[PDB]
């Protein structure tokens, strides 16, 4: 029951930022901090997922084949919108078999100069916003990411990456099963790239965090 | 002469008269050519076009199965795209199940299979297409014929069709160890003007497809400027 942690999404101008850390867990342990969690499916989309690994494996490799072989055998390449209500079809099939897709996905692309970004839950609730979140992402980085979209205009590249960093920063501070190892997907210009893994710098040294102030008997 | 209303019968000398019938429909369709060079392998065929109205594209021989492998129809065209689909299905069974692209001696050899029980039960006929097979894959480039009675054979350099007889003749007066998958292009198309029969044929074009390192192992249809 390998098991991922935190993904986080937002739209830019012109473009759309996906993050998430490089670690499987099982449990508490902390098994493997090298694995990319990320992955390309057609021409124009990235996914990523929180919860059981297995099951994300099977549902992408599914979804990437369907749409290789749809374009090699003369029907097109599937749009992110497409391969966004394909995959919501086959969780809710699954939830009505009593046999769940145990993940919760965030869809990212850019098609048309046009960017995308869903999520799709385990009972197969779907919805499309400016920035979506994943397991403590939803209750840590959303409030932060919210406040930043709230000034008028919308982010330019260079203020997305900053308040993306801010939240990473937050999740290793306060998701347990965590590390300080990151990779950022940017979609822009109707195509996806995937950056080498990197880290955040961290605070420790405040003097509230001293040995003489946090002891329990004086 | 009631030997020959069906494929499950033998003759008294040993004969399969169905299938035999079957391979003359393949004998009076339009020609195809094929080389394996070192690089990959080229296809090229003769489409007879029954209207000056269609449009481009119309009624293909030349189909992909896999990234990295390909078919050529020869005979009927309708039967030939059943086949075509097997061949799409086996190909991604070896992606899903064994995690591999199928090797092209496997891939002939099950289309071959696929053809051949066809050949056995009194409720079904014969097809009446040959299929060209053309893939590189981690067994090198492979060329290979599969007929309508299910036999398979690997070639160099082959010719189907009404053209063939002719065609073979030029064929064995190319270099094969040598020979690169441009200067193929050239030859194969040559071959095919040569023998089209202006009479009975007025219009037709050509197509032509490869497979070699220049695409990546990639199977594709050859850009129309190239002829």
């Amino acid at each position: 029951m390998a098991s991922g942690g935190s993904v986080i999404g937002v739209k830019y101008n012109g473009g759309v930022l996906l993050a998430c850390d490089t670690l499987l867990s099982y449990g508490s342990l902390a098994k493997w901090p090298n694995i990319p969690r990320m992955k390309l499916v057609g021409a124009y989309t990235v996914m990523c997922a929180t919860g059981d690994y297995a099951d994300f494996q099977e549902m992408t490799t599914m979804i990437e084949n369907h749409v290789n072989r749809q374009q090699m055998y003369g029907g097109g390449a599937l749009t992110p919108n497409e391969v966004f209500c394909y995959l919501q079809r086959h969780v809710y099939h699954k939830r009505s078999q009593f046999e769940p897709c145990l993940c919760r996905f965030v869809v990212a692309g850019c098609h048309g100069g046009e960017p995308f970004l869903g999520g799709v839950d385990d009972v197969g609730t779907r919805w499309t916003d400016d920035c979506v979140a994943a397991g403590y992402g939803a209750y840590v980085a959303l409030p932060l990411l919210r406040q930043a979209l709230e000034k008028p205009g919308g982010l330019t590249r260079e203020e997305a990456i900053r308040v993306i960093k801010d939240c990473l920063r937050v999740l290793f501070y306060r998701e347990c099963r965590a590390i300080n190892k990151f990779q950022i997907a940017d979609a822009t210009s109707d195509m996806v790239s995937i950056g080498e893994p990197f880290e955040v710098e961290t605070n420790w040294e405040y003097d509230g965090f001293c040995f003489e102030k946090t002891a329990i008997i004086r | 002469t009631e030997h020959d209303q069906s494929t499950d019968i033998f003759s008294a000398d040993g004969r399969v008269f169905q299938v035999e019938y079957a391979c003359k429909a393949v004998d009076n369709g339009s020609t195809a050519v094929a080389a394996c060079c070192t690089d990959g392998v080229v296809v090229a065929v003769e489409k007879i076009l029954t209207s000056r109205m269609l449009e481009e594209g119309s009624n293909d021989r030349i189909h992909a199965v896999d990234r990295q492998a390909g078919v050529c129809i020869c005979g009927m065209l309708p039967d030939g795209r059943a086949v075509v689909s097997r061949a799409r299905a086996e190909a991604e069974n070896s992606r899903d199940v064994f995690a591999t692209p199928i090797p092209g001696s496997v891939l002939a050899s099950r289309i071959g299979e696929f053809m051949h029980v066809y050949t056995t039960h009194y409720a079904y006929r014969p097809f009446g297409c040959s299929v060209i097979i053309a893939s590189y894959a981690d067994d090198g480039p492979q060329l290979f014929v599969s007929d309508p009675s299910g036999t398979v054979a690997g070639y160099y350099g082959i010719a189907l069709g009404k053209g063939k007889t002719v065609a073979k003749t030029e064929l064995e007066k190319l270099n094969f160890k040598s020979i690169t998958c441009d200067e193929a292009v050239v030859k194969l198309t040559k071959i095919l003007h040569d023998v089209h029969d202006k009479s009975k044929d007025k219009l037709y074009e050509l197509e032509v497809a490869w497979v070699c390192n220049k695409s990546n192992c990639v199977f594709q249809h050859v850009p129309n400027d190239m002829i």
